[PDB]
RNA sequence: CCGAGGGUAGGGCCCGUGACUGGGGCGAAGUCGUAACAAGGUAGCUGUACCGGAAGGUGCGGCUGGAU
RNA sequence: UGGGAGAGGGUGGUGGAAUUCCCGGAGUAGCGGUGAAAUGCGCAGAUACCGGGAGGAACGCCGAUGGCGAAGGCAGCCACCUGGUCCACCCGUGACGCUGAGGCGCGAAAGCGUGGGGAGCAAACCGGAUUAGAUACCCGGGUAGUCCACGCCCUAAACG
RNA sequence: CGAUGUCGGCUCGUCGCAUCCUGGGGCUGAAGAAGGUCCCAAGGGUUGGGCUGUUCGCCCAUUAAAGCGGCACGCGAGCUG
RNA sequence: GAAUGCCGGCAUGAGUAACGAUAAAGAGGGUGAGAAUCCCUCUCGCCGUAAGCCCAAGGGUUCCUACGCAAUGGUCGUCAGCGUAGGGUUAGGCGGGACCUAAGGUGAAGCCGAAAGGCGUAGCCGAAGGGCAGCCGGUUAAUAUUCCGGCCCUUCCCGCAGGUGCGAUGGGGGGACGCUCUAGGCUAGGGGGACCGGAGCCAUGGACGAGCCCGGCCAGAAGCGCAGGGUGGGAGGUAGGCAAAUCCGCCUCCCAACAAGCUCUGCGUGGUGGGGAAGCCCGGGUGACAACCCCCCGAAGCCAGGGAGCCAAGAAAAGCCUCUAAGCACAACCUGCGGGAACCCGUACCGCAAACCGACACAGGUGGGCGGGUGCAAGAGCACUCAGGCGCGCGGGAGAACCCUCGCCAAGGAACUCUGCAAGUUGGCCCCGUAACUUCGGGAGAAGGGGUGCUCCCUGGGGUGAUGAGCCCCGGGGAGCCGCAGUGAACAGGCUCUGGCGACUGUUUACCAAAAACACAGCUCUCUGCGAACUCGUAAGAGGAGGUAUAGGGAGCGACGCUUGCCCGGUGCCGGAAGGUCAAGGGGAGGGGUGCAAGCCCCGAACCGAAGCCCCGGUGAACGGCGGCCGUAACUAUAACGGUCCUAAGGUAGCGAAAUUCCUUGUCGGGUAAGUUCCGACCUGCACGAAAAGCGUAACGACCGGAGCGCUGUCUCGGCGAGGGACCCGGUGAAAUUGAACUGGCCGUGAAGAUGCGGCCUACCCGUGGCAGGACGAAAAGACCCCGUGGAGCUUUACUGCAGCC
RNA sequence: GAGCUAGCCCUGGCCAGGGUGAAGCUGGGGUGAGACCCAGUGGAGGCCCGAACCGGUGGGGGAUGCAAACCCCUCGGAUGA
């Protein structure tokens, strides 16, 4: 049957992305523990 | 004329549909038209702040001329009448002489072809639009302001039509279609005779369809949820309201008057609501 | 081939019978009231509607086959 | 052909009296009701009186032992549409008449369907009296209905 | 109670005997035939249907008889539900 | 040494289950250390509205080639979507951008909010929608509408020629629209040919034939031809289209109207360029100068913005056209022609799957297009089959019980069982015929029955064409033939009677419930006069609604038919300017502290004083409620009748042992041999009852009852057979579980159910296939029960707050 | 966090074939004119049968599965809410 992940270039990058991120202020403090972290990836990695 | 169906179909047996007998042209006109946003009940939130809507046809909001006094004194025809489907009413296409074309709500007996005017010098004929003030006592009347210069906001669905009962210095006194008795000011305008498609209410929607498409979805009784939706929820099998029913946000349903009391209309009611 | 009739399937009319049920007729001296005949003690009758244990009552109309 | 009477029918419109309700005023201790009362209404200002407003229904006098219609039935007033009918003249057609099983249409009241309307009245129903009882007669309320449009119903002491 | 799956049916049985039948008996208000009652006896046998979840029970038709109980109201790492 | 401890390592179960669709395999020849598994050939089977082909998304080098086989591959491996290395993705026209707007998002203005932020007109963003210029073939191991070849087209820049009031982010037109049905003419596609072209073939009894077998095309600018679409022309006025306007709109007037004309598409033709089979020979080469024609079928595609009908009434904006305005008319724009110019991104491959989503090379999930042939009435159904693609990545044997799937069965035919659960029966088409009842549509495919193939003959109407032939499509009549059987295979209803609930088609607990539940048209009640009520929000602001009482909210009931009674005392709601109570505030009689005192400070009664509550009315399709005991008739029995107590009022109509009846399998009748179910009745209704609606109702139902027929392996009662497993051999190799084990029966005993204690009995050591009585077998720190001054959802006239409202 | 699921919004796409045959229109009858009837045409519908597609009724299998909801037989809807 049909599962849960359903990908999508478009989707994964104006939900999960870099700009969606910097717009809300509970999105800057995710980056902000992110890059706090040390992750090499702030962000999805998706090709568009 | 409403119309009728044989049963050849368990909806067809109850379904009626309009007659359309005084339709003439069957467009609307491409001037006079925009986009109807639909909302389906949400807010600018995103929030339904009204149930059990949506769904419903695309339609077409032909733009309704609610301010006739824009126009004093310039005759128009009566070149169409059309299906509005925003609404209960028919409406009619006038030309004016002006060469501008505009919609207004159709009143009874208003016959394509003839032409209709406003302004305090009007003929008192179906149709003509006079400020409140220069038309008959006694007279049926629509389209009535509420206040002047503000646009027609009294009697406008089918079959509604105010009657002037008197005036009382600046204020004219109406007789609004649910019954109540007001003071409206002389000098709002209004279109006198009555609203017309009064064979409107006769119909049967026939099924549950014909409500959907009317963009009307669904609607469950809070006697059918449980206590986590509606006071009238929950219940082991079935049951009264078990308390005086009430809205699904606790507010009493029968009876229970609503009007802000301390409203500054109040100074303009004479009799409130009949039957 | 047709063919008496046999069989299969489904119908129409009539007769008899049926737990129960509806009123009807009849049967010296059971119970409740008193509707009608006198203006019968609210003039009567009537079609209809609703009501009542029962006769009846009341509404709307109609007749005199109603007295004085 | 020329004349006449008429609440004959259908539509549109409209006038006044009365009742009810509503607002204003003036005013006070009862009003109403009956055989007698009680229920009811009224100092939260009723009834009685005056001005104003809304609404429905039915049309006083004329009115008659009257007129019209096939019957049921038809009554303020105005206009339109329209049925029948009678008199005059003796002009026209020449038996073209009478009745009428079926058919069809009309058909008081009540009653029914969908809208509307709703003042007065009033089945049902409530209450107050009477009474042995009183599912009545009497009194106070009162919902259909009574009115309008459309469509059914087709009954009658539909009787001369 | 850090789990002993709980009615009934089916399948498979196995035991007890306070014996339903069949075998052996005594008494009888046992003429015969057919019964009653008690004793011995568990080897074998102890039907098929209607009804109800039913166990049980009533009923149909038979029968030599249509016995009663135990085995975690025998049996769900056998089935059913 | 224990924590169902934590991390790790290694055991047990065990060479055990399994190795992932039962579409299927066999042999020969190659390569190689090694082959059932890789390569080639022949035979066999499978898919073929796909199991073939092309897009999209997502995946991200998986593509091609060479060398490799440690691991990945459920076995093997020489193979591979694996390892290493090298190659491979080419565009002005395909897609996206430098174009447009949609929801939505964002947001100069503006509004709002403690902060963060929320709104918001324009504007901007935003596509799989609008707009926009490329077709056919060849080429590479691998890209191609991209390279190449042929034939075409678009835009920008500059120049020449001709024309014209040129000029826009502003005005106007247009773009531009739904659903159903559908005409004419085409094309895609397809079938046939005794016509054209072709390597060949004569088999095994016949055939040298009008024999068999293969193929008989594709694109294409101008012009032209057929079919369509769109479109009036002139003039005068003009106050409207937020300036102007010659445009648009409105008015008048003349001419023209199924036409014609101009314009635009589609199809055909068309210079020209391509393609071109079977077969044979080693992807190629030949065939070949290949031929390339005739007839029929024919779209859902095209002409298209076609036509008709309907109600629920069917995007926007840009490109485009037209109008003018500043400005400018040395300009600028239109047309034709010429030269030049024309950027960024994608392009490999997988793409119903071994490459995407499912931890897996996972029987699951995934949108668009093409999807050939014959037959079956049709069809994307079904059976076979083309092109093409596959045999599912463990095999070989054996022919046990047992399990799965499947086939058949004597006589019986539901006797099975909770239940005909399951499986039979029926089954397509044509024809005949078809009941109660009904809302007159239905019920209905009721029921039940006949027919169905092949051959010969005779004949009727249609399409094409031409009116005929040929092709093709519907039929009619007559005579025959064969078998057990003619929808001979495959796909394709068992039917009927009678109740309960629900009107109906619909909806639901994704993953134990599809129902009688929710929804539903329809009925009633109630709120709402519009800055509406109501909803979300602190707000602004939205929804309601660009709606206006024939409208919108809330509530109940739930098509329809006939109906819905009595009670307002209590609760809710509605009404009531009086009375009673009532907080802050007003008032300040009257006291108090302090000071020499003026004064400063504190307490304070009467009285005025809102909502709410009291109080007076109203109100049931508001919450709700609708009695008890005793007596009475000339047989009995039973009470139409009465007496009394109480209530706000004492359940009306209809219904009733019911989806409700405890006693109860009530009693009686029907059905049966037999009926705790069922149907029809009666009525002392434990404990029906009228919009939490009452009683009915045609039709409808994968709902729940009962019955009859048909037919059966459900059953008496089982037997035989097929395949996939189980079994044996080779390859690979798990799991939960496990204190340790050298782990028998009985009768006892024991914490009361002992392999482990006592006594006795029995017992040589170890396996394999089997069965499930025990190991209080496994699994899950019982989900029932209690307990915890443990938690949570829900309720209310429990408490106490708060939003909101007054 | 609505790439699963629920609802709404905007923009697109899909539904083989067969069956039944409403209104209307025409013609005919009918009448004073009507209603009306008959025939033909027409092609309506939360109409019928059935693929795709959407479902998930019953039963069997599966239960350390092919699968943390699957497979087979059967079955509901399939121009509509
Ligand atoms: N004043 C009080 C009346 C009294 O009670 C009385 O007369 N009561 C009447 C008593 C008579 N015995 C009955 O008559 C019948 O019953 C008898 C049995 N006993 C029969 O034998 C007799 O052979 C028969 O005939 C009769 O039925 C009674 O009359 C009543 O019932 C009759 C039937 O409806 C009516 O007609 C009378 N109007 C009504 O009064
Ligand atoms: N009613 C009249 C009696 C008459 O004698 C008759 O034959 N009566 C009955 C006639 C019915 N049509 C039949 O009913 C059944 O069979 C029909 C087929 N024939 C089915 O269509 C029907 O759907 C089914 O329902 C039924 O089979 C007949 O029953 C007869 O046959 C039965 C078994 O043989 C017996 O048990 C009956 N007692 C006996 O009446
Ligand atoms: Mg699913
Ligand atoms: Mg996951
Ligand atoms: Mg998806
Ligand atoms: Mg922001
Ligand atoms: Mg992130
Ligand atoms: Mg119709
Ligand atoms: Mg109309
Ligand atoms: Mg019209
Ligand atoms: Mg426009
Ligand atoms: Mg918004
Ligand atoms: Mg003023
Ligand atoms: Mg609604
Ligand atoms: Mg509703
Ligand atoms: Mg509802
Ligand atoms: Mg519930
Ligand atoms: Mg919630
Ligand atoms: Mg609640
Ligand atoms: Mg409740
Ligand atoms: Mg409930
Ligand atoms: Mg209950
Ligand atoms: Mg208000
Ligand atoms: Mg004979
Ligand atoms: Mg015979
Ligand atoms: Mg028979
Ligand atoms: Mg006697
Ligand atoms: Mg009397
Ligand atoms: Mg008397
Ligand atoms: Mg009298
Ligand atoms: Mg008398
Ligand atoms: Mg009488
Ligand atoms: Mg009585
Ligand atoms: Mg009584
Ligand atoms: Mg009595
Ligand atoms: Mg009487
Ligand atoms: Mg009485
Ligand atoms: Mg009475
Ligand atoms: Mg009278
Ligand atoms: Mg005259
Ligand atoms: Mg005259
Ligand atoms: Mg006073
Ligand atoms: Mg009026
Ligand atoms: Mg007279
Ligand atoms: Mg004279
Ligand atoms: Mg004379
Ligand atoms: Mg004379
Ligand atoms: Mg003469
Ligand atoms: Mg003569
Ligand atoms: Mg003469
Ligand atoms: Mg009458
Ligand atoms: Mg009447
Ligand atoms: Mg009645
Ligand atoms: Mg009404
Ligand atoms: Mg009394
Ligand atoms: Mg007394
Ligand atoms: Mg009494
Ligand atoms: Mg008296
Ligand atoms: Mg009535
Ligand atoms: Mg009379
Ligand atoms: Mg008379
Ligand atoms: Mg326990
Ligand atoms: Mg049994
Ligand atoms: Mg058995
Ligand atoms: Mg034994
Ligand atoms: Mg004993
Ligand atoms: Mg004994
Ligand atoms: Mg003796
Ligand atoms: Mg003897
Ligand atoms: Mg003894
Ligand atoms: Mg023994
Ligand atoms: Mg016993
Ligand atoms: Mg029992
Ligand atoms: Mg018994
Ligand atoms: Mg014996
Ligand atoms: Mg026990
Ligand atoms: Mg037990
Ligand atoms: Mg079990
Ligand atoms: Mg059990
Ligand atoms: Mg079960
Ligand atoms: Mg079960
Ligand atoms: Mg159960
Ligand atoms: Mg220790
Ligand atoms: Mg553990
Ligand atoms: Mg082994
Ligand atoms: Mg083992
Ligand atoms: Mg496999
Ligand atoms: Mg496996
Ligand atoms: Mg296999
Ligand atoms: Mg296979
Ligand atoms: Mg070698
Ligand atoms: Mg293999
Ligand atoms: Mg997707
Ligand atoms: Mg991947
Ligand atoms: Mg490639
Ligand atoms: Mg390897
Ligand atoms: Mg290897
Ligand atoms: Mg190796
Ligand atoms: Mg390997
Ligand atoms: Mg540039
Ligand atoms: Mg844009
Ligand atoms: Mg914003
Ligand atoms: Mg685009
Ligand atoms: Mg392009
Ligand atoms: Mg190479
Ligand atoms: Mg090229
Ligand atoms: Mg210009
Ligand atoms: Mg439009
Ligand atoms: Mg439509
Ligand atoms: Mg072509
Ligand atoms: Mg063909
Ligand atoms: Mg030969
Ligand atoms: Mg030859
Ligand atoms: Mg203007
Ligand atoms: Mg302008
Ligand atoms: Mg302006
Ligand atoms: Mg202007
Ligand atoms: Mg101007
Ligand atoms: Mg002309
Ligand atoms: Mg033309
Ligand atoms: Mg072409
Ligand atoms: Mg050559
Ligand atoms: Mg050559
Ligand atoms: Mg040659
Ligand atoms: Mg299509
Ligand atoms: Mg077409
Ligand atoms: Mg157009
Ligand atoms: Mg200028
Ligand atoms: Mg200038
Ligand atoms: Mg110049
Ligand atoms: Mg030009
Ligand atoms: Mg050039
Ligand atoms: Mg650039
Ligand atoms: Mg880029
Ligand atoms: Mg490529
Ligand atoms: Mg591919
Ligand atoms: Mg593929
Ligand atoms: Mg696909
Ligand atoms: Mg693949
Ligand atoms: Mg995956
Ligand atoms: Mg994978
Ligand atoms: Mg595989
Ligand atoms: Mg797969
Ligand atoms: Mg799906
Ligand atoms: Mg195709
Ligand atoms: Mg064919
Ligand atoms: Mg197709
Ligand atoms: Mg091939
Ligand atoms: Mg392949
Ligand atoms: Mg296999
Ligand atoms: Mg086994
Ligand atoms: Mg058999
Ligand atoms: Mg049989
Ligand atoms: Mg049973
Ligand atoms: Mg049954
Ligand atoms: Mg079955
Ligand atoms: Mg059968
Ligand atoms: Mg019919
Ligand atoms: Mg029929
Ligand atoms: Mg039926
Ligand atoms: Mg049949
Ligand atoms: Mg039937
Ligand atoms: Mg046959
Ligand atoms: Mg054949
Ligand atoms: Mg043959
Ligand atoms: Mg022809
Ligand atoms: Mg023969
Ligand atoms: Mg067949
Ligand atoms: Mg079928
Ligand atoms: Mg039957
Ligand atoms: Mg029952
Ligand atoms: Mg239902
Ligand atoms: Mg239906
Ligand atoms: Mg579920
Ligand atoms: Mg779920
Ligand atoms: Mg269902
Ligand atoms: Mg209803
Ligand atoms: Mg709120
Ligand atoms: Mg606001
Ligand atoms: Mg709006
Ligand atoms: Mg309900
Ligand atoms: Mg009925
Ligand atoms: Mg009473
Ligand atoms: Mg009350
Ligand atoms: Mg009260
Ligand atoms: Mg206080
Ligand atoms: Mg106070
Ligand atoms: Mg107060
Ligand atoms: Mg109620
Ligand atoms: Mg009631
Ligand atoms: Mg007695
Ligand atoms: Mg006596
Ligand atoms: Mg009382
Ligand atoms: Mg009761
Ligand atoms: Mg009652
Ligand atoms: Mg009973
Ligand atoms: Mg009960
Ligand atoms: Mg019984
Ligand atoms: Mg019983
Ligand atoms: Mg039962
Ligand atoms: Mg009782
Ligand atoms: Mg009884
Ligand atoms: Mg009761
Ligand atoms: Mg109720
Ligand atoms: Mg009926
Ligand atoms: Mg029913
Ligand atoms: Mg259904
Ligand atoms: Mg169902
Ligand atoms: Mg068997
Ligand atoms: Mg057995
Ligand atoms: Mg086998
Ligand atoms: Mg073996
Ligand atoms: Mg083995
Ligand atoms: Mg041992
Ligand atoms: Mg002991
Ligand atoms: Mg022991
Ligand atoms: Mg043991
Ligand atoms: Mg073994
Ligand atoms: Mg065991
Ligand atoms: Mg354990
Ligand atoms: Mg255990
Ligand atoms: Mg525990
Ligand atoms: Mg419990
Ligand atoms: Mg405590
Ligand atoms: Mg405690
Ligand atoms: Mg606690
Ligand atoms: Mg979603
Ligand atoms: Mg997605
Ligand atoms: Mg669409
Ligand atoms: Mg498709
Ligand atoms: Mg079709
Ligand atoms: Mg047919
Ligand atoms: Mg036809
Ligand atoms: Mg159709
Ligand atoms: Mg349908
Ligand atoms: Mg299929
Ligand atoms: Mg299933
Ligand atoms: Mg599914
Ligand atoms: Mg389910
Ligand atoms: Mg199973
Ligand atoms: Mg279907
Ligand atoms: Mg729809």
């Amino acid at each position: 049957m049909k599962r849960t992940w359903q990908p999508n270039r478009r989707k994964r990058a104006k939900t999960h992305g870099f700009r969606a991120r910097m717009r809300t202020p509970g999105g800057r403090k995710v980056l902000k523990r992110r890059r706090q972290k040390g992750r090499w990836r702030l962000t999805p990695a998706v090709r568009k | 004329a409403v119309k009728k169906f044989k049963p050849y179909t368990p909806s067809r047996r109850f379904m009626t549909v309009a007659d359309f007998s005084e339709i003439t042209k069957t467009e609307p006109e491409k001037s006079l038209v925009k986009p109807l946003k639909k909302t389906g009940g949400r807010n600018n939130q995103g929030r339904i702040t009204v149930r059990f809507r949506g769904g419903g046809h695309k339609r077409l909001y032909r733009i309704i001329d609610f301010k006739r006094w824009d126009k004093v004194g310039i005759p128009a025809k009566v070149a169409a009448i059309e299906y509005d489907p925003n609404r209960s009413a028919r409406i009619a296409l006038l030309h004016y002489v002006d060469g501008e074309k505009r919609y207004i709500i159709a009143p009874d007996g208003l016959q394509v072809g003839q032409q209709v005017v406003a302004g305090p010098d009007a003929p008192i004929q179906v149709g003509n639009a006079l400020p409140l003030r220069f038309i008959p006592v006694g007279t049926v009347v629509h389209a009535v302001e509420l206040e002047p210069k503000k646009g027609a906001k009294l009697a406008r669905a089918a079959g509604t039509s105010a009657q002037i009962q008197g005036r009382e210095g600046d204020y004219v006194i109406l007789r609004l279609p649910s019954g109540e008795l007001r003071k409206v000011h002389g000098e709002c305008y209004a279109t006198v005779g009555a609203v017309g498609n009064a064979d409107h209410k006769n119909i049967v929607l026939g099924k549950a369809g014909r409500s959907r498409w009317l963009g009307r979805r669904p609607h469950v009784r809070g006697a059918a949820m449980n206590p986590v939706d509606h006071p009238h929820g929950g219940g082991e099998g079935r049951a009264p309201r078990g308390r005086p029913p009430a809205s699904p946000w606790g507010w009493q349903t029968k009876g229970l008057k609503t009007r802000k009391r301390r409203k500054p209309s109040s100074r303009f009611i004479i009799a409130r609501r009949k039957k």
